[PDB]
RNA sequence: AUGCCCCGAAACCCCCGGGCUACACGCGCGCUACAAUGGGCGGGACAAUGGGUGCCGACCCCGAAAGGGGGAGGUAAUCCCCUAAACCCGCCCUCAGUUCGGAUCGCGGGCUGCAACUCGCCCGCGUGAAGCUGGAAUCCCUAGUACCCGCGCGUCAUCAUCGCGC
RNA sequence: UUAAUUGGAUUCAACGCCGGGAACCUCACCGGGGGCGACGGCAGGAUGAAGGCCAGGCUGAAGGUCUUGCCGGACGCGCCGAGAGGAGGUGCAUGGCCGCCGUCAGCUCGUACCGUGAGGCGUCCACUUAAGUGUGGUAACGAGCGAGACCCGCGCCCCCAGUUGCC
């Protein structure tokens, strides 16, 4: 089968189990209260997600 | 690519085709003649060919 | 709990908006809003060209609904387009207008003065543009144009002014455009008057 | 009786007081008692992150924050009012939940 | 995100085993000590921020300990994490490389995992290295601040001498 | 040192930094194995292409190949151009973001005057302020952004509220 040599594996833990919902990278991903984004994308989309910086 | 579809034992006046149908799917599709099992070729079957 | 509800239904809008930006790149997609009622939702898109967004008599919105319901949430959608609230006081439309004008072939100085004159005409207090790329050279540069009052730091220059950013791909490279417009009703704290007798 | 219990919760503070006073007035206009809006503790979600893409330069951080204001109302059940609080038409950034005891 | 130039049956896409954890050596930031302004054993006192439905586990019962078998209540000012440590009283030690210091190693019992040798973490008995206050030099701090003692989130299937808060 | 011990950062402003506490993945690194050319044309193709399997060898393990013969029903990297994809090169080709001079007190404009001109004056002097923050004199008279104002917490009092909080 030529569909058995370009197909991945279903991980369920470890850095390779989750990827950013908008960029697509593994690594530093935010998992607080559910949203799943980079540390880089959350910083330039937050003020539209509702957040604000008070201090 | 040649030509290979024959030897389905056959004469003039009557016919009794060599290999049986397939019990898995509908009739018409044949089986193997490997020599130890009727492998059924595609569906999987190892009745130790009769 | 309840926070997991609030910040799960705030992300869907982010994704829808960030996709429609690309998709309706032209016709100047202005922004949207989801109204969630029983038995289904209802989406609104303030385009700048109802014609292009609708399609050829309704042969695009079908694809928009199927795409917006198969890849996204929004189990029962109903789209309809509208016309912009104030296209000359919304920075994130002027940014794309100037970016388009640039990548069509105009020189980068005619575009900026066209835009600033139009904006300060339709009645803004102050505007500021800033272009920076590989224009006229092989070492990059940066230029600035502005007209009047415009606050830059503090709290008032975070909620009153309107700012937007865009890109403009070309044959050499990209070019960034960044606008910032002040609505005609500024009312900084310093503007104290005397209600007289 | 059976003392319905309604729980509003929203992120904009102003747009909550107006539905609160709607409920208060509706109750008042008809004949029914009520326990005024009892403020419950705010739940503020906080997210600390770095600031630079690369790793060079000093380390400076951000503090994003999201606050969620809650309330609680106790009221009796009269269909003249139990219905009157159905055409109330909450805004889109507010949550409401109704349940009796 | 992106222009130009190279790869283009490969420098693209998947799978198994190894490495980033190698060690004569120079350096940066820290943790534990060199004991009495203390070490051990038994009792007595008082917190705050935060988190939980792929998860937080009260209560009962097996085990010396790690842990194991059941299992209420919780989509939250309700149920749970959660009777903190430095502090005090009583007894042993009495200035010693010691009842200080616990590196380094042997054997046995467990948890997470599709997989613990290379290279995970935790428990019980045993062995007991350098270290007796630090040369020229150099760092941080102006008040509920410096110093001293513990706790919570993050990363996370397990593992905190770290970062950010109390 | 090694088959590989993947890279970036070197005074302040590189060294518990790249949220970098890596068993597989993360992974970019050494050993091995297998898949991938939308689209236009070429040898070929319903006398049957592309394309798929029970069992057995090779193999670390595998219909991945070969042995064995079964099936499927139209296309064709065996040939040419192109095209996906790229944690491959270049931060000295760019955008965005961020550190440092520095939360320092600076940076300019309109008109008028002084110089053939680059330029100057205002922005200088005197005292005062955390501050180009002020008060006086003056070929200058007025303005803009930064500073201050603005936003969030802490400490004291009063009114409205009383459940899941207190007694
Ligand atoms: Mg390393
Ligand atoms: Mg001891
Ligand atoms: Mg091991
Ligand atoms: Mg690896
Ligand atoms: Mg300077
Ligand atoms: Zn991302």
């Amino acid at each position: 089968a030529k569909a058995d040599y370009n197909k991945r594996k279903p991980r369920k833990f470890g850095k390779g189990a989750r990827r950013c919902i908008r960029c697509g990278q593994y690594g530093p991903i935010i998992r607080i209260h559910g949203l799943m984004l980079c540390r880089h994308c959350f910083r330039e989309v937050a003020p539209k997600l509702g957040f604000r910086k008070y201090e | 690519m040649g030509q290979k579809w024959k030897l389905y034992i056959v004469k003039d006046g009557k016919v009794i085709r060599k290999n049986k149908f397939c019990p898995r799917c509908g009739p018409g599709v044949f089986m193997a003649d490997h020599g130890d099992r009727w492998a059924c070729g595609r569906c999987g079957y190892t009745e130790w060919k009769k | 709990a309840i926070e997991r509800y609030f910040i799960r239904e705030a992300v869907k809008e982010m994704l829808i908006d960030e996709f429609l930006e690309k998709e309706l790149r032209r016709a100047g997609y202005g922004g949207l809003d989801i109204k969630k009622t029983p038995l289904g939702t209802k989406v609104i898109i303030f385009a700048a060209n109802p014609g292009y967004v609708i399609g050829r008599g309704g042969r695009r919105i079908r694809e928009l609904t199927r795409i917006l319901e198969r890849q996204f949430g929004l189990e029962n959608p109903q789209i309809d387009v509208q016309e912009i609230k104030n296209p000359y006081l919304n920075a994130k439309v002027q940014a794309v207008r100037i970016a388009q004008a640039l990548e069509r072939g105009i020189h980068f100085r005619r575009a900026a003065y066209a835009a600033m004159r139009a904006i300060m005409s339709n009645g803004a207090r102050g505007v500021e543009i800033r272009i920076s790329g590989k224009l006229t050279g092989e070492r990059a540069k940066s230029v600035r144009f502005y007209q009047g009052y415009l606050a830059k730091v503090g709290n008032p220059a975070e909620t009153l002014v309107s700012k937007g950013y865009a890109q403009a791909l070309l044959k050499l490279g990209v070019i960034g455009v960044k606008v910032a417009i002040m609505p005609p009703d500024a009312r900084l704290p310093d503007e104290i008057e005397i209600i007289e007798k | 009786m059976q003392k319905a219990r309604i729980k509003l919760a929203s992120t904009n503070v102003r747009s909550l007081e107006e539905v609160a006073n709607q409920i208060k007035q509706i109750a008042e206009r008809t004949g029914v008692r009520m326990s005024g809006p009892i403020p419950l503790p705010t739940k503020r979600i906080r997210i600390v992150t770095r600031k630079s893409p690369d790793g060079e330069g000093s380390a400076t951080f951000d503090r994003w924050e999201l606050r969620i204001h809650k309330r609680l109302i106790d009221i009796e059940a009269d269909e003249r009012a139990m219905r009157q609080i159905m055409r109330i038409r909450v805004p889109e950034d507010v949550t409401i939940e109704i349940e009796l005891i």
